[PDB]
């Protein structure tokens, strides 16, 4: 069959901290040579990705001390040294053993970490200059929270929700959140969210 | 040092060929293996396809989806690899990357934005976005293609100001809110750089 | 904006002009009369009047009578008056219908407000500010020496305001540089870098690794700065069995 991975998809890091991210093979990824087969690999934030780590452990040329790789067979861990703000991106664990490689598996979101924030959430109802055109969009603007972990519910159902998930900043290191509610003419004639920044639905409408 | 450097770049409509070309630069591009891995917007990558080296046999493989007609091929006298876009699709309005290695992607080039889309240009339609009683926002939906830039009180404001990405509409068209968080009445512009049309609001609740 | 402003304003010629003229603000302000204003204070010494006609070319002629530099704009038209402003569709907005006002960047300085401000301003409603009120280009010229600008470089084919900006400091003790520009008939490059050469003189910073870049220059051999010595030596102080 296929060797399928796992990581924690959503690891955060600090500044001046040392990190580990890990990846589990359900199979052997180990050769007969005794050479583990994974490929330790970032993506910068809208940029090219790069090849951090291949063979299990090595490093590839340019890339950083920062980066160590090691693990078993089946278990498999980057720890990085020096947590920098390149570092922050999507790493990914590529297996060899097997190459027809469909897609890079769902990436650990690496993200600078702070304190849990406060979800801003902000129900704006369509203007009426949105309706002449038979179109309506009531936007629930999900502000300043972190992690990214928020699903928001469209009530009084759901379903014709877009999705938009932002640039996390520098100074701030939060979340900004759009679920574009696109709407017709008579089903215009309600937004909450489960962020662990809250525990109780906040249920505002339009 | 070694570059990948990409072009074939444009537009097309679902059905139509395209060319993706990439020009290696500082080692001998005989002995590694091409591939093409594609950037879906919203995710990481997928793998397109990739020739094996040229004395290996050059033989090619593409993922099953696209197998046929996607066409990769390379050459050593002009150091230049083609991925022939046969037939493109919703799913090929993607980034595009050269990777120098059929299962050691290395360099990863710089990346190509190729777009699919059946929409045409027009400037965006500016809806506001009246606050409930709090922040001031405004739409740029019903745009494309994707150059953008919405700042707020024109450039004056930049503390608060976060402009949402782009938004993908099923009829083909792009999607973004730009927003503001600040007490108070603010003006928002638009330009919309191929058609330039450039649309001013003034948001009240 | 600018090729719209003269299109529409080609018509008006005919029933005023503007003249430009080094006289001093005082004498010409007070003998002003029959729908005359002055549209620019470019200096203590240096005012550009827009009159209607047959009197603004009496008042070149009075500054002829007076021996000052005399030059009948033949590009005469109508602006920072009434003339213009009835116009308030293709005057006022039509020139300007798209802008990008900018954030503070490298402070730029408007006249019409006398003082800097943030590039919010600019679009259709200066030119109807340009175009109503006066100018007060002097008290810009003064805000630049508060905020520390001397050196003057004239974007023109022919020397007219550096030549005022040289009267800026002709009363004031805050002297300052006014580039010449290319004299009037200069039309070649010999002229751009003898002007470059000049403002380089005066101050200005050229940033000459741009300017040798497509000549494909080679660096050689020069002498060194001539350190001009003095004499410094810091002898013992004792003598011996004093």
């Amino acid at each position: 069959d296929v060797v399928m991975t796992q990581s924690p998809l959503s690891l955060p890091v600090t500044p001046g901290e040392p990190a580990s991210i890990s990846c589990r093979s359900s199979q052997s990824l180990l050769h007969s040579n005794g050479y583990n087969y994974l490929d330790w690999y970032l993506q910068k934030p809208g940029q090219s990705p790069q090849l951090l780590i291949y063979l299990g452990s090595n490093r590839a040329s340019g890339v950083p001390d920062r980066f160590s790789g090691s693990g078993s067979g089946t278990d498999f861990t980057l720890k990085i040294s020096r947590v920098e703000a390149e570092d922050v991106g999507v790493y990914y664990c590529m297996q060899s053993l097997q190459t027809p490689r469909l897609t890079f598996g769902p990436g650990t979101k690496v993200d600078i970490k702070r304190t849990v924030a406060a979800p801003s959430v902000f129900i704006f109802p369509p203007s009426d200059e949105q309706l002449k055109s038979g179109t309506a969009s009531v936007v629930c603007l999900l502000n300043n929270f972190y992690p990214r972990g928020a699903k928001v519910q469209w009530k009084v159902q759901s379903g014709n929700s877009q999705e938009s998930v932002t640039e996390q900043d520098s100074k701030d290191s939060t979340y900004s959140l759009s679920s574009t509610l696109t709407l017709s003419k008579a089903d215009y004639e309600a937004c909450e969210v489960t962020h662990q920044g809250l525990s109780s639905p906040v249920t505002k409408s339009f | 040092e070694v570059q990948l450097v990409q072009s074939g770049g444009g537009l097309v409509q679902p059905g139509r060929s395209l060319r993706l070309s990439c020009t290696a630069s500082g080692f001998t591009f005989g002995d590694y293996a091409m591939s093409w891995v594609r950037q879906a917007p919203g995710k990481g990558l997928e793998w397109v396809g990739f020739i094996r080296s040229k004395a290996y046999g050059g033989t090619t493989e593409y993922a099953a989806s696209v197998k046929g007609r996607f066409t990769i091929s390379r050459d050593d006298s002009k150091s230049i690899a083609y991925l022939q876009m046969n037939s493109l699709k919703t799913e090929d309005t993607a980034v595009y990357y050269c990777t120098r290695g059929g299962t050691l992607f290395d360099y990863w080039g710089q990346g190509t934005l190729v777009t699919v889309s059946s929409a045409s240009t027009k400037g965006p339609s500016v809806f506001p976005l009246a606050p409930s009683s709090a922040a001031l926002g405004c739409l740029v939906k019903d745009y494309f293609p994707e150059p953008v830039t919405v700042s707020w009180n024109s450039g004056a404001l930049t503390s608060g100001v976060h402009t949402f990405p782009a938004v993908l509409q099923s009829s083909g068209l792009y999607s973004l809110s730009s927003v503001v968080t600040v007490p108070s009445t603010y003006i928002c512009n638009v330009n919309h750089k191929p058609s330039n049309t450039k649309v001013d609001k003034k948001v009240e609740p | 904006v600018v090729a719209l402003r003269s299109r529409v304003i080609a018509t008006m010629p005919g029933n005023k002009g503007m003249a430009s003229i080094a006289a001093p603000a005082g004498e010409v302000r007070a003998r002003i009369g029959d729908r005359v204003e002055i549209a620019a204070v470019n200096g203590p010494r240096s005012v550009v009047v827009a009159g209607d006609s047959d009197e603004l070319d009496r008042l070149v002629a009075s500054c002829t009578t007076e021996c000052i530099r005399a030059k009948r704009l033949a590009v005469d038209y109508a602006s920072h008056s009434s003339h213009v402003e009835t116009i308030r569709d293709a005057l006022h907005a039509e020139l300007g219908e798209d802008f990008h006002p900018l954030p503070g960047f490298v402070p730029f300085f408007s006249t019409v407000t006398g003082r800097w401000t943030q590039p919010d301003e600019l679009d259709a409603g200066y030119w109807y500010r340009n175009l109503r009120r006066t100018v007060r280009f002097a008290d810009a010229v003064r805000a630049l020496a508060e905020q520390g600008y001397r050196t003057f470089l004239e974007v023109s084919a022919h020397p007219i305001l550096t030549a005022a900006i040289e009267e800026i400091g002709d009363g004031s003790g805050a002297d300052l540089s006014a580039i010449h520009s290319l004299r009037r008939g200069d039309g070649s490059l010999a002229d751009f870098g003898e002007a470059l050469s000049r403002a380089f003189a005066a101050g200005v910073a050229v940033d000459w690794e741009s300017v040798h870049l497509g000549t494909g220059a080679r660096r050689v051999p020069l002498p060194t700065y001539p350190f001009q010595r003095e004499r410094v030596w810091l002898e013992p102080k004792p003598v011996a069995r004093r």
